[PDB]
């Protein structure tokens, strides 16, 4: 798919993204923090539809990531993420999706997640993680 | 404290 | 190299 | 004055300020680079006018500024900033300004400066730097 | 909070 | 088992471990550089032997590691590290133990590992990774 | 350049 | 004179060095935390003798440098710190020296300082600090 990075800011205020029970993640607009202020970081959306929209809209600042997790497995033989779940430290937010495949998981211990970049076609292909104090 | 702000080092301030 | 372009710290992709 | 904070970005693209070579320094307004766009932060205004602006375009990214100086003295019994001076990997720009009082300088020798805070009244009271790699 | 103790980014654990 | 933490260091010089094909990963030990020189910090122990000793020496300072991944698993209730393997910028040291279980992945686009911290009993328990610039 | 060190943010020297 | 570079640390423990209140500033020793022990650093001395050496044993981590000061100048014709002051979130240390020539400063509102490089002949010929969060 087309490739996405919406680069570093100061934190997290909301994630919406889709999801399909039967086949992968879909689209992706991440809402940002950015020294305060709120920064609505560009739509990456899916080439098709059929999928379901989940808004995470985070407490910020009080309420941040504190691991994200998913599977990753081949939709009629392209690798995408078919699964995501959020986890704050004050809720989890998924799984959303198939969760069959490969399991992947990056928890943090200390630390923010400042950012995503990636690359989205039919479906989620894969992504990246800023990480900042 | 611990919150989700992204940190920064900051130097000065110069003119006090 | 050597630019003025801020560094950041990236870990993955996952989904390949 | 009135105090300020842009907060941090990815680096800096232009820098524009005022400067009196009677009395001190002035507004302050800095285009910084925001995962590679261009983001024009808020116009910080001296109350006054009578001014002599510079702008300062950095050659982005292979430019950067690797050292800020200045002067610091009393006018009207205010301590503020009086003369700046940018020196980047390509050339210098200044001193602008009276270049009288106490003298300061931060020369970076790793690193980037990515932001600005601050206050400004009638002249640029005081202010400080973001850093990053 | 706040004190002379330099941060870090730590990921992890694994294995839980 | 007993917990440790290496702390941060500037950099990775070599890692010794201990796998078992049967059961699990067993004690650690890193050479970490700090500023340029050799870093041997403590060797973190198993409880119990029968193991199989790997030394990875990397070719410090061109050659570092670009992703830790490895699988988890239950050995007699406790749930352990039962497989590691890292791969560097230069080759891929492992999979060293047992690659059943539930699988995990560091793979890092841009930064270091430059420590370890966790906890081993018979074997390694669990474990995270400090990152930076 | 992009190697195994850690990268440090340094300012100065003063005294030149 | 010889350089030297501590390289980076977790943060500081203790600071020794010389001083003449008619010359300038001589050799210096830090004493680092390296996760949480002590790290003596090697010692940076002059080449000459004469000085009177001060200690400043920091209360870590409860207490750590918010500013550092001093004055440049020159002596004999070589252009060396001459004076020096350590100020922390408990008290100010110094200032040490002569106070005569160009002053610099260093305050910082948010981090800290990790460690020293810099050359010492017959006194401090100049430094840098290492900064971090």
């Amino acid at each position: 798919g087309v490739t996405f990075d919406d680069g570093a800011y100061t934190g997290i205020r909301e994630i919406n993204f889709e999801y399909n029970s039967e086949t992968a993640i879909g689209g992706l607009r991440v809402t940002y923090d950015l020294n305060g202020m709120p920064f609505v970081a560009e739509d990456h959306k899916s080439f098709i539809t059929g999928f379901k929209p989940v808004k995470i809209s985070l407490e910020f600042p009080s309420e941040y990531i504190v691991e994200v997790s998913g599977y990753v497995g081949k939709v009629e033989g392209y690798t995408v993420i078919r699964s995501l779940t959020f986890k704050t430290n004050k809720q989890t937010y998924g799984p959303y999706g198939v969760t069959n495949g490969t399991p992947f998981s990056l928890p943090i211990e200390n630390g923010l997640i400042v950012g995503f970049k990636g690359s989205i076609g039919y479906w989620l292909d894969y992504f990246s993680i800023y990480l900042s104090l | 404290g611990r919150n989700g702000k992204s940190q920064s080092i900051i130097v000065g301030p110069w003119g006090d």
